[PDB]
């Protein structure tokens, strides 16, 4: 029906707590997913960028 | 500590008679790994032990 | 509801559900069967007053 595309950028240890229903400074105070999120998660180094 | 006991004679200190607080560690990110299999690493705090 | 988060929380408690669901199974299934044999023993004793 639509696709939210939320593109950000993070440290490389922080990424496992992008999964859904995960807990942490960043899952708890600015970008928390939802418990029954459904969807894609994509993350990719760009310390050459 | 400045320094630990090997494997084979694994340090061991009893913990009783104080007020803890899991969140002080909890928000701190020098922990590469932290994983509580018992119980929820956030919940610590409202649990009596 | 204490030691776990939610998404842990929710794999422990359905478990919890789906054996104490099965329990009403049964002592519901033994109720309609005791009840049966009751009413077939009243009828009879209707039969005898």
């Amino acid at each position: 029906t639509n696709v939210y595309a939320d593109s950000f950028v993070i440290r490389g240890d922080e990424v496992r707590q992008i999964a859904p229903g995960q807990t942490g400074k960043i899952a708890d105070y600015n970008y928390k997913l939802p418990d029954d999120f459904t969807g894609c998660v994509i993350a990719w180094n760009s310390n050459n960028l | 500590a400045t320094r630990f006991a090997s494997v084979y004679a694994w340090n061991r200190k009893r913990i009783s008679n104080c007020v803890a607080d899991y969140s002080v560690l909890y928000n701190s990110a020098s922990f590469s790994t932290f994983k509580c299999y018992g119980v929820s690493p956030t919940k610590l705090n409202d649990l009596c032990f | 509801l204490s030691r776990l988060d939610k998404v842990e929380a929710e794999v422990q408690i359905d478990r919890l559900i789906t054996g104490r669901l099965q329990s009403l199974q049964t002592y519901v299934t033994q109720q309609l069967i005791r009840a049966a044999e009751i009413r077939a023993s009243a009828n009879l004793a209707a039969t005898k007053m």
